[PDB]
């Protein structure tokens, strides 16, 4: 039910290829999207019937350079704004047709009826109809601060206007189904929103988006927290206090808040913190802590030093690893942030005069065995044929994932294999290896067990055809168990086919 | 739950009596209001009756339009005599005190109120 978003933006998509399957990925079956729904550079042929599940976005939906007709957001109540497009907008719809006419025609965003925070930026798109048509305040909720709107008309066809049937000539489409419900606007006793004229027809102040009855049961969406199917204010805390001296007992009703609903436990590479909360990056004055079953949650800290990787601490605006900045991984054992190798990495910059990145500094990983973030590679020295700098990274989190989708991503490398013998799980995100001239031992990897939830899988394209690697002979060594390895020979096996011998199998 | 009755088509200068009915409430200690919408024109109150029987109007409907909150059937009525096709349109009873946001008019016109007027000549 519950789904990851995306964090791409106008940024442009690598693999065109693979693409809408990772969206089918990330959307298909999801009703709730944590973080941003981003639709973006989609074809005229593509099936969107995926995103038919989605009902609410914590983050902000964007629909830019699509030139499809239809996207199936009908479902979709709620988008809380939480992160916005340019900070300012909860609905971003941008450029959408130009070079039977392509471009998106109607929003069709019938039950989307709540805006929380963030306004409404619709430009650039001949064939949209029906976006001057909606009263955007009647979805704006009250206390929305930002309530901006930036709508653009401009247009390059005749709309056929709204049903007679559409009260105020108020609709997302021609149909009779199109014409939207207001739940705010048309109220009365003030209560931000209700299902009828009068206050007794108010809905309970803890619902968002309107409501079917008066009590917290019957709400479209919870305005704050979804307490098993009622809406409360907070979570019940998982701490009481003795009435006397205030000893910190925990109480049985206790739940964590991860998103908009209360949880008895997290899910999985979430930490649990001691405040009653899921989350991705730990509190200040925090350290990160494993348990008896590998469970990582979040204890207060003396707080020891500890390495940080890109997109955390002076990391946050660093591109990515480079010639200045590499020593910093020295000794790591783990680096707290994402680790992304890019061609002004090795070919460095002398308008900065940051020099070249030499093939010897990355040894610097050798000691490095788990990243929280993610690792991205569209650049290497093509002296190295594999990644043995990693052959100790033991885990990817992705708690961090590049564009919000991939955890492990690999384009435009010469590189024979990849050799990330240790590698025995990925957290979260999905896997993209593509554009990679020589590249074998890929389908070896029995990828299906280092991923962790069904919205993960691998995404390749434009590699070295398998069928020439088994003709050049590079194949598994017949001492790697279901001839599962990283690359060639007894020094890449997964499962040994008998004993060790340290580094080599016999 | 308020309802408005009482519309139709009549001819110019004959009288109708329009009933705000309820099913609940009590009108007592918040004055109650009619409102008319005529077709592409701005929404107007017509009249106001207090809750101590202290009656309200604008200037093209007094000494024609009478309104009065009867206690026991818990229903407000408007008398219209001297009717003029100036007049016609919608005509949404409300409690001045539940007062909507997008306008009273429109707000009552979504949810399917008040009751139709016709005046020729
Ligand atoms: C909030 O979370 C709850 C988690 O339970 C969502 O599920 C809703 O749960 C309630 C009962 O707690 C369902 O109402 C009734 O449940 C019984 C089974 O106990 C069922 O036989 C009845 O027909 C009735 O549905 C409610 O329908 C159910 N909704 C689902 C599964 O979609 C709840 O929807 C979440 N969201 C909100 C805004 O409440
Ligand atoms: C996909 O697009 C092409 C564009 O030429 C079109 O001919 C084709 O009909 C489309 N597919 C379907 C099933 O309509």
């Amino acid at each position: 039910q519950v789904c990851t978003g995306t964090d791409m933006k106008l940024r442009l998509p690598a693999s065109p290829e693979t693409h809408l399957d990772m969206l089918r990925h990330l959307y298909q079956g999801c009703q709730v999207v944590q973080g941003n729904l981003e639709l973006t550079y989609l074809p005229t042929n593509a099936s969107l019937s995926f995103l038919q599940d989605i009902q609410e976005v914590q983050g902000y939906v964007l629909i830019a350079h699509n030139q499809v007709r239809q996207v199936p957001l009908q479902r979709l109540r709620i988008v809380r704004g939480t992160q916005l497009f340019e900070d300012n907008y909860a609905l971003a719809v941008l450029d959408n047709g130009d070079p039977s006419p392509g471009g998106l025609r109607e929003l069709q965003l019938r039950s989307l009826t709540e805006i929380l925070k963030g306004g409404v930026l619709i430009q650039r798109n001949p064939q949209l109809c029906y976006q001057d048509t909606i009263l955007w305040k009647d979805i704006f909720h009250k206390n929305n601060q930002l309530a901006l709107t930036l709508i653009d008309t401009n247009r390059s066809r005749a709309c056929h206007p709204c049903s007679p049937m559409c009260k105020g000539s108020r609709c997302w489409g021609e149909s009779s189904e199109d014409c939207q419900s207001l739940t705010r606007t048309v109220c009365a006793g003030g209560c931000a929103r209700c299902k009828g004229p009068l206050p007794t027809d108010c809905c309970h102040e803890q619902c968002a988006a309107g409501c079917t009855g008066p009590k917290h049961s019957d709400c479209l969406a919870c305005l704050h927290f979804n307490h098993s199917g009622i809406c409360e204010l907070h979570c019940p805390a998982l701490v009481t206090y003795n009435t006397d001296t205030f000893e910190s007992m925990p109480n049985p009703e206790g739940r964590y808040t991860f998103g908009a609903s209360c949880v008895t436990a997290c899910p999985y590479n979430y930490l649990s913190t001691d405040v009653g909360s899921c989350t991705l990056v730990c509190p200040l004055h925090n350290q990160e802590v494993t348990a008896e079953d590998g469970t990582q949650r979040c204890e207060k800290c003396p707080c020891a030093r500890v390495c940080y990787g890109l997109g955390m601490e002076h990391l946050r605006e660093v591109r990515a690893v480079t010639s200045a900045n590499i020593q910093e991984f020295a000794g790591c054992k783990k680096i707290f942030g994402s680790l992304a190798f890019l061609p002004e990495s090795f070919d460095g910059d002398p308008a900065s005069n940051t020099a070249p990145l030499q093939p010897e500094q990355l040894q610097v990983f050798e000691t490095l065995e788990e990243i929280t973030g993610y690792l991205y590679i569209s650049a290497w020295p093509d002296s190295l044929p594999d990644l043995s700098v990693f052959q100790n990274l033991q885990v990817i989190r992705g708690r961090i994932l590049h564009n919000g989708a991939y955890s492990l991503t690999l384009q435009g490398l010469g590189i024979s294999w990849l050799g990330l013998r240790s590698l025995r799980e990925l957290g979260s995100g999905l896997a993209l290896i593509h554009h990679n001239t020589h590249l074998c031992f890929v389908h070896t990897v029995p990828w299906d067990q280092l991923f962790r939830n069904p919205h993960q899988a691998l995404l390749h394209t434009a590699n070295r055809p398998e069928d020439e690697c088994v003709g050049e002979g590079l194949a598994c060594h017949q001492l790697c168990a279901r001839g599962h390895c990283w690359g060639p020979g007894p020094t890449q096996c997964v499962n040994c086919s008998q004993f060790l011998r340290g580094q080599e199998c016999v | 739950q308020l309802q408005e009755s009482g519309g139709g088509s009549v001819q110019a200068g004959e009288t109708l009596r329009l009933s705000c009915t309820a099913s609940g409430f009590t009108f007592d200690d918040s004055d109650m209001g009619w409102y008319r919408q005529a077709p592409g024109n701005e929404c107007e109150l017509v009249s106001s009756i207090s809750s101590d029987g202290s009656t309200y109007y604008a200037d093209s409907v007094k000494g024609r339009f009478t309104i009065s909150q009867d206690n026991a059937k818990n229903t407000v009525y408007l008398q219209m005599n001297s009717l003029k096709p100036e007049d016609t349109g919608v005509y949404y009873c409300a409690a001045e005190g539940h007062r909507y946001e997008l306008g009273t008019c429109a707000a009552l016109d979504y949810w399917g109120r008040g009751t139709q007027v016709t005046v020729s000549s």
